[PDB]
């Protein structure tokens, strides 16, 4: 899907959810 | 989900609830991968040891949901199934190898703030992201312990090294599975539990900032036990089969 | 436990 994985209420608005940065920080 | 938290609104817009028509009840989790295709665990649909064998007309998929029990007027959408596709080499007899199924909806669902598909991994994203210590996210309306939640639950869990996964169980582990969760001395807790089966394990690619579904909640011995880990279907490893079905159907 | 779903489904 062209637009897959981009959430309307988060990525599409450049808003982060409260714990996604825990994931990014583990991608070392 | 055990030792998770309440999801934010729209945090998992690909989450699907598999719903038993009669008696009405949660059956399993699932995920939206396009406007007409839903991904789940084969064992949610077919598990002869427990006399489980559902056909299309037995079920509904509910998309866009947050509350577990409530009918979410003007938000959720409820879809009937056109056809179920179970992996031909799904091993229900032994270890649930290739625990994966697709469901084709009768009609496309309209996307909204609350309804949106997840991506499936390419080889390169899978290679980069499926590494020990890297965390994914599991979501579901299943048990809070080995009551039931008012709303969708979320937990972030690290992928575990294959020898740790194998040494945690007497079950034969395959290349079509991976395991995730904290080790006894990592401090933190968390796991999938009954009802969460078939839901997604997702990761946010740091290369393109899109969410990818890397796993399907498949099996675990108990829920959140020390020294045990949850097992997930490795979606990339079964992608040829998924593609073939979507291509041929 | 589950709320009533519209008869049409
Ligand atoms: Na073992
Ligand atoms: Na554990």
């Amino acid at each position: 899907e062209a637009d897959c994985g981009l959430r309307p209420l988060f990525e599409k608005k450049s808003l982060e959810d409260k714990t996604e940065r825990e994931l990014l920080e583990s991608y070392i | 989900i055990v030792e998770g938290s309440d999801a934010e609104i729209g945090m998992s817009p690909w989450q699907v609830m598999l719903f038993r028509k009669s008696p009405q009840e949660l059956l399993c989790g699932a995920s939206l991968i396009s406007d007409r295709w839903v991904l789940t665990a084969a064992h949610c649909l077919l598990y002869p040891p427990w006399d489980k064998n559902f056909t299309e007309n037995d079920l509904l998929v509910r998309i866009g949901k947050h509350s577990r029990t409530r009918y979410e007027r003007n938000i959720e959408k409820i879809s009937m199934l056109e056809k179920i596709y179970i992996h031909p080499r799904y091993n229900w007899r032994e270890n649930l190898d290739r625990d994966i199924a697709l469901m084709k909806l009768k009609k496309p669902v309209a996307f909204s703030d609350y309804i949106h598909p997840v991506c499936l991994p390419d080889r390169e994203t899978a290679a980069s992201l499926l590494q020990a210590g890297y965390k994914g996210r599991v979501t579901g309306w299943g048990n809070l312990k080995e009551g039931q939640p008012s709303v969708l639950q979320v937990v972030n869990l690290p992928i575990v090294e294959r020898p740790v996964c194998k040494d945690s169980t007497r079950i034969r582990i395959t290349d079509n599975m991976f395991c995730a969760g904290y080790k006894p001395d990592e401090g933190k807790r968390g796991d999938a539990c009954e009802g969460d089966s078939g839901g997604p394990f997702v990761m946010k690619s740091p290369f393109n900032n899109r969410w990818y579904q890397m796993g399907i909640v498949s099996w675990g011995e108990g829920c959140d036990r020390d020294g045990k880990y949850g097992f997930y279907t490795h979606v990339f490893r079964l992608k040829k089969w998924i593609q073939k079905v979507i291509d041929q159907f | 436990d589950f709320e009533e779903i519209p008869e049409e489904y």
